Formats: C-alpha cells, sequence, structure tokens
C-alpha cells in the first residue's frame, strides 16, 4: 500500500467543483453556474442529435467570455455592428442574450443559433462538426464548408467572412496565423505518456480542451468538455472531468478514470479501466486559446 | 499523418408506439430501443426501462442481429400501458456497454398540446356514382389535434377491409382533417346494408366513436 | 493528405404544375435546383437537353443566399404542353466546380396507361348543420397519373377556402383524393350552386366541371 499522491491541473478561471456524489454508474458533481465551466446540454428534438461537436465549441465560447469578459464589452461598444448577426432583414443572433443565457444548459441562446440557424440539417446527414472550425468560424469568421474536416489554413485562397460568424473578425482577422485561437491534435497510436504530456501542457497554457472518443460504433464517435486533469507520481492521467452535452442536466461535471486498456489503448471510462471494462478509446484532443496577447493591442 | 473522424452523437434511437396501438385496448403499444453500427468486436449491449425513474423489468431483449453492413443491430421492446403514455409519462431506455465511458440514456414522453375533438361524418355515395359495379362510402374526420388517429370501417358487425384513408391534411384553423374512402359493390349498398366509420383518437370520450352509414335511415 | 469530401452539390429536378401543362395560356416550366452550393465554389454552370437534344432556352434565376452559409442555385426551362404530355425526358446537366463531372438529372411525365378521373361531388352531413360553417366534397377517383388540378368556383367567382388531400394509391393502381370546400351555413342554405373543377390529361379538353347544390 502506498501514500495517495495526485497532481491535478484545472482549466485557467475555473473553479474545480466542491461536492461530488457517487451515483449508480457514475461520480459526478451536479451543476452550479458561475464557477467557470459549461454544460450545453442537448434535448434531441432531431436537429442536435449528432451536434456534440458545437455543444463542445459552445461551452469553450462561454468560458471564452469569462475570460475576455471586459475587452469584448468593450469591442461590443467600438463596433456595435458585432452585437448581431443579421441575414438582411432578420435577425439570427443577439450577443448580448448569449451573454446573458450562458449559464442556461439547455437553452443557451449560443446552441439554440447553432441548433437551429448555423447547422440545422447535420444530424439529418449523420455528419458532426469539428469544434475547432466553429470556433474559427465564431471568433474568426472563417467559413465552414460542413463537408471538408481539415483543420483551418490560414494561408487559404477563400477568405471572405462565414455570414454566421465573425463577432470578433477586427481583432481575430482571418490570414494571420497568430490570431488563430485554435489547434486539434490526433492521439491515437500515441502513448499514454505523450497524451498525459500534452493535456498537461496544454491546461497549463491555459487553453480550454475537448476530448474526442469512440462511442461503441463503428460509424460515429463523441466529443466533451475536458476542464480539468488529475496525473500520478510518474506524471500520467489518472482521470479526467468533464461535461458532455448527451449527459443530461442533473448529471453536470463527471469523473472519467484514465488507462491503458485490455487491447493497448488509452481509454477513459466512468469505472475503472481493467478487468473486461475496456472503455472507450481516446482519440483527439482540441484547444481554445485566449487571444490575450492579441486582445492587448 | 493526422486524420479526422465523425464526431456527433449517439447510436442509439429510442421510438414511440404506434398511435393506433396506443388508442385500441385490442391492441398493445410498445416502445422500442435501438442500437445500431455496433461493430463484432464491441461486447454486450445491456438495457435498462424505467417509468418515470422507476425501474421495470418486463422488457423483450432480442439476441445482436447481424446485417448486410455486417454490424448488429441490438432491439428491446417494452410494452406500455395505453393511460400511462396518455397521461404523459416519460419511458427511459438506459443503454450500458463497457466500451461506452458510461451508460448513454435516452427518454420518451408524449409530445403535449391542447387536444381537439374530430369532429366525424359520413357522406353516402353520389348518384352520380351508382352507374358503376362498386360505389365510394365517405367518412370525413375533421377539426382534431394531434393528428395521430385511426379509422376504420365495419358492416352488420363484421369488418370492412376494402378501404384506404388519406394522410392527415392541417387545416386552415390548425386543427387536421382526412377523408377515408370505403369501395363495395353497389349491390351490399343498396341492400340497405349499415356501414360503420370507427375513429379512434385523443380527445374523443372513451378515445372512440363511431358514425353508421346507410342508404335508407 | 486533405481528408475526403463528406458531399457537396445536391441537384433536385422538378416537373411542371398539372394545371400549366393542361392549359395553353399558361407556360409549363422544368424547375432545376442546386443546393449545398459553397460561396468557395458558388457558380453553377447549367445545360438542358430534350431527348438528348440541347435547347437554349433557359432561364438563370440569382443565387440565393441560405442561412446556413449555402446557396440555392435555379435554372428553369419552359417547355411544350403536348412534348411534355408525350412523354419526352428532360435533362438538366449541373457543372461546378467542386465536383470534377457534371451531375445529370432526367425528368419525365410518369408511364401507365392514362386514365380519365371520375368526378362526384358530396353535399354536407345533416349532423354538420349544426355548425356555423359546413363542408362541400369532392371525390376524385380512377384517374392515372397523379398529376392534376381540382379548383372551386361559384357563380363565376373563384371560391378559395378549400383544401385538398395528396393523391392516394387506390388499390387497382390508379390514385383518389378528396377536396373540401368550407362555406358559411348560410350560403349553402340559399341554394348557392358550387363547382368543383378538375383539370387532368385524361379527360376531354383536359377539364371537367361537376356542381353541387342543396335543392
Ligand atoms: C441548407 O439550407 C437549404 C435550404 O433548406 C431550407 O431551409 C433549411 C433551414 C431547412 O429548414 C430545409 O428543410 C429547408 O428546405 C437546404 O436545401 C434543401 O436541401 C434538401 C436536401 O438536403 C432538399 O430536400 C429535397 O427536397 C425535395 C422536395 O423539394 C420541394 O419541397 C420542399 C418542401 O416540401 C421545398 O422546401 C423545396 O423548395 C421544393 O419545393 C419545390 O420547388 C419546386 C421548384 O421551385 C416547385 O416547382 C415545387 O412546386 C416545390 N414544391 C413544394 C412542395 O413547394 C425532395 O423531393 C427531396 O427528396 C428526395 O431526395 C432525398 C435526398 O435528400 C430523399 O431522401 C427523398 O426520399 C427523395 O428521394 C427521391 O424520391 C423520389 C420518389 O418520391 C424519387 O423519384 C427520386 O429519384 C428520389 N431522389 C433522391 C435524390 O433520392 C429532398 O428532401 C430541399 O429541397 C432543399 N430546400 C430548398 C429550399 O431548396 C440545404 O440542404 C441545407 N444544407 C445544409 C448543409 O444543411
Ligand atoms: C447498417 O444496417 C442497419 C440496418 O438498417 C436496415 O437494414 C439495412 C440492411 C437497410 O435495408 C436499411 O435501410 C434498413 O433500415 C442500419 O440501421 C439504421 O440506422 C439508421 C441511422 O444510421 C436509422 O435511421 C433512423 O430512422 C428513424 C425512423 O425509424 C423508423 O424508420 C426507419 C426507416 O426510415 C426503419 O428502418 C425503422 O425500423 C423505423 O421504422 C419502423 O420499423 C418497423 C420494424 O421494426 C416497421 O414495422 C414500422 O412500420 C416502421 N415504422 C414505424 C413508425 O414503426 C428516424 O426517426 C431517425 O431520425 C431521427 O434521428 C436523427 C438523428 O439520429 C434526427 O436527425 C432525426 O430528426 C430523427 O430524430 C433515423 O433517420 C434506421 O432506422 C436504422 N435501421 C434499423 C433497422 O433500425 C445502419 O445504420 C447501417 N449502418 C451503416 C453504417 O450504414
Ligand atoms: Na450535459
Amino acid at each position: 500500500v502506498t501514500p495517495y499522491h495526485v497532481t491535478s491541473v484545472w482549466t485557467k478561471g475555473v473553479t474545480p467543483p466542491a461536492k461530488f456524489t457517487q451515483g449508480e454508474d457514475v461520480f459526478h458533481a451536479p451543476y452550479v453556474a458561475n464557477q467557470g465551466w459549461y454544460d450545453i446540454t442537448k434535448t434531441f428534438n432531431g436537429k442536435d442529435d449528432l451536434l456534440a461537436g458545437a455543444a463542445t465549441a459552445g461551452n469553450m465560447l462561454h468560458w471564452w467570455f469569462d475570460q475576455n469578459n471586459e475587452k469584448i464589452e468593450a469591442y461590443l461598444k467600438k463596433h456595435p455592428d458585432k452585437q448581431k448577426i443579421m441575414f438582411g432583414d432578420q435577425e439570427l443572433l443577439d450577443v448580448r442574450k448569449v451573454i446573458n443565457t450562458k449559464g442556461d444548459q439547455t437553452n443557451s441562446e449560443l446552441f439554440n443559433y447553432f441548433r437551429d440557424k448555423a447547422f440545422p440539417g447535420l444530424s439529418a446527414r449523420r455528419i458532426g462538426v469539428m469544434p475547432d472550425l466553429v470556433l474559427d468560424m465564431f471568433i474568426n469568421g472563417y467559413y465552414l464548408n460542413v463537408y471538408k474536416t481539415q483543420t483551418t489554413d490560414v494561408n487559404r485562397t477563400y477568405q471572405e467572412k462565414d455570414r454566421r460568424g465573425g463577432i470578433f473578425d477586427a481583432v481575430f482577422t482571418r490570414g494571420d496565423q497568430s490570431k488563430l485561437l485554435t489547434s486539434r491534435h490526433d492521439f491515437k497510436e500515441k502513448t499514454l505518456k505523450e497524451i498525459s504530456d500534452l493535456i498537461k501542457k496544454e491546461l497549463t497554457e491555459g487553453k480550454a480542451l475537448g476530448l474526442s472518443h469512440t462511442y461503441a460504433n463503428v460509424r460515429i464517435n463523441h466529443v466533451i468538455n475536458l476542464w480539468g486533469a488529475d496525473f500520478d507520481s510518474n506524471g500520467n492521467l489518472e482521470a479526467i472531468y468533464v461535461t458532455d452535452s448527451d449527459s443530461n442536466a442533473s448529471i453536470g461535471m463527471k469523473k472519467y478514470f484514465v488507462g491503458v486498456n485490455s487491447a493497448g489503448k488509452v481509454a477513459i471510462s466512468a469505472k475503472e479501466i481493467k478487468e473486461d471494462n475496456i472503455g472507450a478509446q481516446v482519440l483527439g484532443l482540441f484547444t481554445l486559446s485566449t487571444g490575450q496577447d492579441s486582445w492587448n493591442q | 499523418c493526422p486524420a479526422p473522424e465523425l464526431l456527433g452523437g449517439p447510436s442509439v434511437f429510442l421510438f414511440p408506439p404506434k398511435p393506433k396501438d396506443t388508442l385500441m385496448i385490442s391492441r398493445t403499444p410498445e416502445v422500442t430501443c435501438v442500437v445500431v453500427d455496433v461493430s463484432h468486436e464491441d461486447p454486450e449491449v445491456k438495457f435498462n426501462w424505467y417509468v418515470d425513474g422507476v425501474e421495470v423489468h418486463n422488457a423483450k431483449t432480442k439476441p445482436r442481429e447481424e446485417q448486410y453492413n455486417s454490424t448488429y443491430r441490438v432491439v428491446s421492446v417494452l410494452t406500455v400501458l395505453h393511460q400511462d403514455w396518455l397521461n404523459g409519462k416519460e419511458y427511459k431506455c438506459k443503454v450500458s456497454n463497457k466500451a461506452l465511458p458510461a451508460p448513454i440514456e435516452k427518454t420518451i414522453s408524449k409530445a403535449k398540446g391542447q387536444p381537439r375533438e374530430p369532429q366525424v361524418y359520413t357522406l353516402p355515395p353520389s348518384r352520380e356514382e351508382m352507374t358503376k359495379n362498386q360505389v365510394s362510402l365517405t367518412c370525413l374526420v375533421k377539426g382534431f389535434y394531434p393528428s395521430d388517429i385511426a379509422v376504420e370501417w365495419a358492416s352488420n358487425g363484421q369488418p370492412e377491409n376494402n378501404y384506404k384513408t388519406t394522410p392527415p391534411v392541417l387545416d386552415s384553423d390548425g386543427s387536421f382533417f382526412l377523408y377515408s374512402k370505403l369501395t363495395v359493390d353497389k349491390s351490399r349498398w343498396q341492400q340497405g346494408n349499415v356501414f360503420s366509420c370507427s375513429v379512434m383518437h385523443e380527445a374523443l370520450h372513451n378515445h372512440y366513436t363511431q358514425k353508421s352509414l346507410s342508404l335508407s335511415p
């Protein structure tokens, strides 16, 4: 028997939950607003069913707003036209509402807009959307062709703004590498160590994280928000803390074990990775930076 | 090289009962939970069922079924009580599998909305149709909401099956209407046989009404 | 290496309105519609063919921007009444730079031995007369193909407070539908004659009218 010894790293601006109940299936902390973390939660109305990418991005945006809260109010007075997305005469989004509802798991304006206006035909098509790309579209306004899944190329030929986004266009421009706030990383083929190490650095550098994973089917995988991680004395992940849009609103932050499974893959489970509990393999990571180097200018 | 994969949500689907099954106490309505695109490598799918958060143990779970696309489909079927469904109770499928980080939950209940009572009217054949061998008996159902309805025909207590019913059409006042057509040999109609249009719907007393149609009152 | 595209432009190709094809006063048009046209590759080139022979009279609609940041791009070819009815094939060929090759769709009229609609007008139920508004019914059955137009009139004026069911497939492979005109009971009780008008290929002059009145 050895002493317990755990290093815990949490996202810039996020208070770790304090009360964690063990449930029949998961260990979880219920959602309490204004602790800096977010739980956009799907209702499964036919439109949001496969929109976990836009939800994970949504939660990352709602954080982003909290981090950049004073610079953002200043930007919206300086550029009042970026307080709304117009499609000619109709109003599609009010940036003021996004801010006043961001605490709502089921009825944030930001997810309503994603579900209803920006990406309503994705679930029918049985595809979803890459979080990074939702972010690059919402902040910088980079056009998002939902059939193209590669990361944003700043040097690309089509440099015009997406009419669905571009809110912070005048600071976070297009065409400049330095103003792209997003990253994406592949974790297939990589080690516990390698994966542990990248999650530690990204958290430590002050990014918000999303983690994708296998979802017990051959065709369509899941993505969630990765808010904090626990590492062992050897510096490998033992555990992570997540919100998940398929999980109903009463669950909130969930602890997942991390560890190598029977089949030699890094995997995550509400229960301990051992025996027959083979968990879901972890697949990649998405990253959002605050952009404060740029905001300061 | 990095490679993306599709990210979205579940391969788990939860289906309501057939509307007509919920409205006829002769029939048994079932809520159905379906898991698709299951790999041959994956482990067992387990189902747990809940009604207003209370576990129930009468679900019928098929073994997994190989498909032409070489995946497996697993289905579980829970029979429900007519009045529970109509009173708006919530049915919850929990899908457990070791390859999922945690179990997946879906919940379904009836959509609520202000019911409206069907008006049911039977309309005899046109005089002009009597030059044909078979004639058309019509049942107009209008004024009703929601659109889930069942219409059947009977004659002297015997079921009449040579009919077709139109889909519901949205009427100008936001209610629905449909017509049903029973085709009968002119001879049988002229015998003075009493035919009956039965309509099953939420907003009728006893969920049921019957209107008669006959040559001579 | 780029990931491969998970979709692209779709083409939907739509027949003329039944009534337009049956009245030489009207001009029937076949309409070719392209959705999921990207803003990176928004130009669509359209080429039209009739029984494989190219025709050059298409009209080019201006592109329509959509809330989902794609375009709906349309081309509209007017056709000849009797070409459509004699069963000629219209082919829209769509070129766009997102696709290495054109998409071709072809439309023609449904095939099958045409069949004459039987039209029958059915008065309101005696039971319905307790209401302020009553229901006039037109049953149209026995007809093929399903392309048909149904209207209502009275005393020289069009009546527009009606709803018509979509065609439904009958057991013999023909089609049937009902149309419901709603009128204030007072109008019916006065003895006014309302008229159900049907346009279809298998009627003489492509038209018939059946009358309905209290008496
Ligand atoms: C981005 O947005 C645009 C805009 O969409 C609109 O706004 C968004 C927010 C949503 O709310 C949309 O629902 C809304 O429409 C999206 O563009 C849409 O893309 C879809 C496909 O993804 C198209 O669906 C097709 O629609 C046709 C029917 O189209 C008519 O009816 C619609 C309403 O019922 C109407 O909205 C359309 O404008 C169109 O209206 C007709 O227009 C013509 C020309 O002007 C006119 O003459 C007509 O009178 C008029 N009709 C009416 C009723 O007004 C439908 O037929 C298609 O179904 C076939 O293909 C399917 C494959 O997607 C398949 O599953 C079906 O089973 C069916 O298959 C066919 O079946 C027949 C037998 O029945 C067979 O013979 C055929 O061979 C077979 N073909 C195939 C290919 O399988 C299909 O549902 C929408 O038309 C289109 N909307 C518009 C406005 O153009 C775009 O998708 C969005 N993109 C993203 C990324 O989200
Ligand atoms: C591998 O093969 C699997 C098997 O599919 C069947 O067999 C193959 C060989 C083919 O012949 C198929 O065409 C055939 O269906 C596939 O499973 C299917 O997965 C898809 C999704 O990937 C499912 O589509 C969904 O359909 C829902 C409606 O479901 C009814 O209608 C279906 C057809 O449209 C039908 O197949 C269903 O069984 C069901 O219909 C009833 O079936 C019974 C018999 O059980 C009949 O007696 C009844 O008369 C039928 N009708 C009724 C009312 O009772 C949709 O609701 C659903 O959309 C919803 O979710 C999406 C998001 O997820 C939202 O966007 C949307 O708004 C809505 O909320 C969806 O379209 C399909 O149902 C599955 N089939 C079966 C049998 O379950 C695999 O997908 C395939 N794998 C791959 C990788 O290709
Ligand atoms: Na959630």
